[PDB]
């Protein structure tokens, strides 16, 4: 719907640059860059707190429409912000080993 | 009006529950403000409630979010009142936590 | 719906479980301890085991409703059975990093 | 329905032996084989590739049934060719550092 469709391709980009800034930050990383991949890391988490929490009212209130039904789009947003959230952190425990690769 | 927090995975299946109470508690008037969140922030968020319920797939973490939170009454929702989407019943149980424990 | 609402909650539940035992397996692993991240993949294995399983009924017989359409919920599981079980292969691939890192 | 239920199978058919591929790829990076896993990367690529362009299709005309409203297996298909995608990616991560390991 209205707000809801376009917040919902919000969260999609927002979860897009998130997941652009975590592969970002392991580039940085590869590059032996620990201090900008980690601050890299912390801006990815930022972004995908904010759209988290944008997507909790989202499911909270995800009545309305109907009485079982929910949003369909509610799904989109959470596809999208569960693999960029579960991709960030896996790329950060990756970022960790080439941390403990020395390089 | 006083903030009555539930906790749950993903904060969707308590959604529901939710928004019953928002409708009860419109009905009778009563001061106050519920929101649903995954469990993962109990001790983020449950910092400003004024009462935090547990759903009842996660009674077992009651222990770990009293030591937490040690200064809030923590309870878990009564597994019928919750089960059978009781908005009203469970509105009844936070108050009485909330009044229970400032006396 | 009632039972196939609280089974989500219970799979929602469940796929946490098992993310939440991942993560802490990988944590093992970096304290050096293989024997305690094996026993810790092995029981988050077992616990996606039966989740898989009571999803693949919730599949099978995801007929009832209506024709084409099936329960809204069966994404809602499926979502996060299907990233906490991703999740737990690719740690389980990074403990097995971890130790080639010798440590 | 008719295609779009069969074009989900194959999409999910597809985005199985994408990740199947990726794992298997992986398997040939531990084996100390660079070459083949490198091989089996670009391929797995190519079918999440063509996997990819098949579900662009299937949501740029996701209109029909209804306004608002869209395809409900379009999100099996996402869910899975996201999961596998995202997979391989780590994945081929996963495959340059067993490489850095020198291994
Ligand atoms: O969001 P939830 O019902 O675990």
């Amino acid at each position: 719907a209205e707000e809801l469709e376009e917040v919902v391709m919000g969260l999609i980009i927002n979860s897009g640059q998130a997941r652009s800034l975590a592969y970002a930050a392991l580039k940085q990383a590869k590059q032996g860059d620990f201090a900008a991949a980690k601050a890299m890391m912390d801006q990815s988490r930022m972004a995908l707190n904010e759209a988290h929490l944008v997507q909790t009212k989202l499911i909270e209130g995800d009545a309305g429409e109907g009485k079982m039904k929910v949003s369909l789009v509610l799904v989109h947003a959470q596809l999208h912000l569960m693999t960029s959230m579960l991709a960030r952190e896996l790329i950060t425990e990756l970022i960790e080993l080439h941390e403990k690769l020395k390089a | 009006k006083k903030h009555i927090y539930l906790f749950c995975s993903a904060g969707m299946s308590t959604s529901l529950l939710v928004s019953k109470m928002r409708a009860q508690a419109e009905k009778y008037e009563v001061p106050v403000i519920i929101e649903a969140f995954p469990e993962t922030l109990a001790g983020e968020k449950g910092q400003n409630a004024d009462v935090v319920l547990l759903g009842p797939q996660i009674a077992y973490m009651l222990p770990e979010i009293q030591r937490l939170l040690p200064n809030k009454p923590v309870e878990v929702i009564d597994s019928l009142l919750y089960g059978k989407v009781d908005g009203l019943g469970v509105l009844k149980a936070a108050v009485a936590a909330i009044k229970k424990a400032a006396a």
